[PDB]
């Protein structure tokens, strides 16, 4: 009974589930031919675009950076359903692969404007799974 | 078939060279001016990158008007400089419309942003140049009247009359209204930066300088500059003293108040903020054009009072 | 030195020496024209995830700019975008490689990430590791400069050989090599 | 004969002109190797005209200012009433102002 | 100053023949335009510099701009009417055609028979219309500037919007 459950971080031409235990954590072989046909997905996305897969009069796609589906009655915005997933760097997965203190840097790299705000949580987790109780 | 008379003839041509070339490179040496003021060979090395760069015309477009669209930015406002005489014995120019002619060429100014606006075949860059149009035609109706101010007092429009006129009295001290309604059409109409990219407002409109590249984009690129340099000598020589000076020559007159109203609108570039485009508009209608009727009026009076 | 030709990531360069070793006009005009290429480049700044604001407190309409900036981590969903940024662009084009997640998988070699922008795209000019600083970007700056200064690349598509030639440059680690092996002591990390 | 000369500087400062754009185009190539927009927009390049055409009276009134006297004076001064009458019924009707 | 308009008279006629017989409307407009400067290079020819510097100022500055305003404006190119290319078949196009060409060899032996005295220099500046503008004819550009007002409140008054933005896709009759 969920409305729109769709692929939302990644693409949907997607066969497995990521954080799943069975799925490999590492990039594939890069074959150019999934870069080609994505591009040719890019390509006629706007004008061949299709208003029931999003969940959705004059459709377009508005170009952090991302995009955003929007539908207009003239100038005035109707629905907006927003495209993203555009830089999923995938922290939880490599959070299952570091180990708790080499996954520091991978928790610096959450947002950039935090920084060290963004490691306080993670280590006071991990000081609370030890039970070390910090000066 | 060595005559004087031919001689005479090819050194006027000679001299019609001379102030074409000294126009252009005058633009292209203070875009690298007002980029410093914001090396003169860096322009050498731009002009050898974008000859040597392939012009790209759109698959969607058509080969005419998307390279004559550049061709009227450059050429139209260029040819607006031929009116404006440097000297007694210095002028490329001497027919009597010496008012019209640059009223005509400002009139086709505007058929460079709309055609390179159809020529982009983006419906953003469309948009733009319709509000690129708009305001450059809302300040262009009373460009008009800002130089018929000038006209007025000196009769005719011939400019070797105005500055002729200008013996005893420069034009910007009776008439500062008409100097400022003119400064700020002509800071309109030549894009300059506080009305500029009227696309500020809406993320539907984009600029008619994109999907232009190599020579096609570097022919607008001086060719706003050649026209801020000749609104300004469209200025001196209509407001502040044509070749007029005590001591130095008057070329030299003229070289140096050009120079001092573009530092002038270094100082324009510098200060003032980008006004909104509904301020623009309405300023350019409801206070421009009144105001400098009411300028010839006033000086209509003033000259029918006066006139013994 | 040896120089490498590409002419009309799959494509094929071979080691040849330029034509310049054998027309005194050609040598001044392409030194020139070199030249031009040089001291007049304009950036494209792709805009990415984390290394924009060391693009934006260093100091743009695309297809005009002949050098383009891949910043930020290569994703799945984000490489068509960046080769269609790439093939917008006309040649002749370079490409600069900021931080280690262009230069390479950057720390994520995880499923969603591309490893570097070298898979899809050439780069001309790499700079390792997390953010790096402006100066690096610089002195990439001066590396690509003089990279461009020393080309053999056709004039017109008239008369001549078709076909761009790069210069295999000596590597910056060895031409450093001297001065970077010849440090003898550092200051201690517990001051400022 | 010096007239013609003028005219002859005119002409070859056009066509170098346009021969110097050619040639400054054919060198940048040859080396290398359902919608509608508004109404607003059509109404203030309608009022450009209008206000243009108007311009063109005040443009043939400023070369004979003097030679015409007082009883020109208000005829352009009834001109330039109705002018900025009807621009001041644009101003007062709302349909000059933009608001986006 | 004779060949220059006997030329300037020959390309406004070709460009006014590409005007009439064109397919779409942007290309006809600039044809128009060079049409227009090239009537205005025949009226500085005879001496009208004010009618030349007119038609560029106001026929070629004003009136092609709101032409090109409104064609870039609303989209046409032509859409549905250049497939059907009615205007390129010929029982269509030999009617109209022969019909005022007909009214085109009458009227031009009508021009004939009349006492050739050449048209002469001085030319007329725009002193001379500024003088006999407000002298003898007062009530022209008084009652000029009347049918300018209602021209201008006749097109206001037909052609606004009645909706609210600056992008509207097309309703039939406006919603
Ligand atoms: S190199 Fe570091 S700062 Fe730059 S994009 Fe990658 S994670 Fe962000």
């Amino acid at each position: 009974g969920h409305p729109n459950l769709r692929r939302i971080m990644m693409p949907q031409t997607w066969k497995g589930h990521p954080l799943r235990k069975d799925y490999p954590a590492r990039a594939t072989e890069f074959s150019p031919f999934e870069l080609t046909k994505a591009k040719q997905d890019l390509e006629m996305e706007a004008l061949t675009f299709k208003p029931e897969e999003w969940g959705m009069f004059m459709f377009l796609n508005l170009g952090g950076a991302f995009r955003i589906v929007l539908q207009l009655d003239g100038e005035e915005i109707v629905d907006c359903v927003p495209d993203i997933g555009y830089h999923h760097r995938g922290a939880e997965k490599m959070g299952e692969r570091q180990s708790w203190h080499s996954y520091i840097p991978y928790t610096d790299r959450i947002e950039y404007l935090g920084g060290c705000v963004n490691e306080m949580p993670y280590v006071l987790a991990v000081e609370k799974l030890a039970g070390i109780t910090v000066p | 078939w060595i005559s004087p008379e031919l001689i005479e003839i090819l050194l006027t041509i000679l001299k019609a060279v001379v102030i074409l070339l000294v126009v252009v490179t005058c633009g292209a040496f203070m875009s690298f001016g007002e980029r410093r003021l914001l090396g003169s060979l860096q322009l050498v090395a731009d002009m050898i990158k974008m000859f040597f760069k392939e012009d790209w015309i759109p698959k969607f477009s058509d080969r005419v008007i998307f390279t004559l669209a550049p061709m009227i930015a450059f050429t139209s406002l260029l040819l607006a400089f031929a009116i404006v005489p440097v000297s007694p014995g210095w002028v490329v120019a001497d027919l009597n419309i010496g008012i019209l002619f640059f009223l005509m060429m400002a009139g086709l100014a505007v058929y460079a942003v709309l055609f390179a606006g159809w020529s982009s075949n983006n419906k953003y860059s469309l948009l733009g140049a319709m509000r690129a149009s708009a305001q450059t035609l809302s300040y262009e109706v009373f460009l008009g009247l800002s130089l018929m101010g000038v006209v007025a007092q000196a009769g005719s429009f011939n400019m070797t009359d105005i500055v002729n006129s200008q013996a005893h009295v420069w034009n910007v001290i009776p008439q500062f209204f008409g100097f400022i309604t003119f400064a700020i059409a002509g800071v309109a109409v030549c894009h300059r930066h506080p009305f500029d990219q009227p696309e500020a407002e809406q993320e539907l409109a984009d600029g008619y300088h994109i999907e232009y590249s190599g020579m096609k984009f570097g022919l607008f690129f001086v060719g706003e500059y050649i026209g801020i340099v000749t609104i300004s000598a469209l200025m001196v020589t209509l407001f502040f003293g044509g070749w007029q000076g005590p001591l130095l020559p008057p070329f030299i007159w003229f070289a140096l108040k050009t120079a001092f109203f573009m530092m002038m609108f270094i100082l324009i570039r510098a200060s003032l903020p980008r006004p909104r485009y509904d301020q623009v508009m309405s300023f350019g209608w409801k206070i421009c054009l009144p105001l400098t009727l009411i300028n010839l009026l006033v000086t209509a009076a003033v000259i029918l009072w006066q006139a013994q | 030195m040896d120089y490498t030709l590409t002419r009309i990531p799959l494509q094929k360069q071979e080691i040849v020496t330029d034509p310049l070793e054998q027309n005194v006009f050609m040598g001044k005009l392409n030194d020139m024209v070199n030249w031009g290429r040089k001291n007049s480049i304009w950036p494209y700044n792709f805009g990415l995830s984390c290394c924009y604001v060391e693009m934006v407190t260093s100091f743009a309409s695309p297809r005009q700019a002949d050098l383009m900036v891949v910043a930020g981590t290569c994703f799945t969903k984000m490489a068509p975008v960046i080769q269609r940024l790439y093939d917008q662009m006309l040649e002749p084009k370079w490409v600069i490689s900021m931080g280690a997640c262009a230069n390479s998988g950057g720390m994520y070699d995880i499923y969603s990430v591309v490893q570097g922008v070298d898979k899809f795209i050439p780069v001309d000019v790499y700079i390792p590791g997390c953010p790096p600083r402006p100066e690096a970007y610089m002195q990439a700056l001066m590396l690509l400069q003089e990279s461009i200064g020393k080309e053999r690349r056709p004039l017109s598509w008239v008369v001549g050989d078709q076909g761009v030639y790069r210069a295999n440059m000596q590597s910056e680690r060895e031409r450093k090599r001297g001065e970077r092996i010849a440090v003898t002591n550092l200051r201690t990390p517990d001051e400022i | 004969t010096e007239v013609i000369a003028h005219h002859w500087a005119f002409a070859i400062f056009l066509i170098v002109a346009i021969g110097l754009c050619c040639l400054m185009l054919v060198g940048g190539w040859f080396l290398g190797g359902r919608l509608r927009l508004s109404a607003k927009f059509y109404l203030v390049a309608m009022f450009f005209v209008i206000f243009d055409v108007e311009a063109l009276y005040l443009f043939a009134w400023s070369t004979s200012i003097r030679e015409s006297g007082w009883v020109g004076f208000v005829e352009a001064a009834i001109f330039i009433f109705v002018l900025l009458a009807g621009l001041v019924y644009l101003v007062r009707i709302g349909a000059l102002d933009w608001t986006p | 100053m004779e060949f220059a308009f006997y030329i300037c008279g020959l390309i406004a006629i070709l460009a006014t023949l590409r005007v009439i017989t064109h397919t779409n409307p942007v290309h006809a407009l600039l044809y128009l335009i060079i049409s227009l400067l090239a009537i205005s290079g025949v009226f500085f020819s005879l001496g009208a510099y004010f009618a030349g510097a007119l038609e560029i100022i106001v026929y070629a500055g004003a009136i092609m701009v709101l032409f090109v305003f409104v064609v870039m404006m609303l989209n046409l190119g032509g859409s549905e009417i250049e497939q059907e290319r009615q205007w390129l078949k010929p029982q269509v196009w030999i009617g109209p055609a022969i019909l005022s060409a007909i009214m085109l060899v009458v009227i031009v032996y009508a021009i004939l028979g009349v006492n050739d005295q050449g048209i002469d220099g001085t030319p007329i500046s725009a002193k001379a219309v500024g003088i006999t503008l407000f002298g003898p004819y007062v009530l022209a550009v008084e009652l000029a500037s009347m049918l300018l007002l209602a021209g201008l409140v006749v097109a206001f008054h037909v052609g606004r919007e009645e909706r609210a933005g600056e992008v509207l896709s097309n309703r039939k009759d406006d919603s």
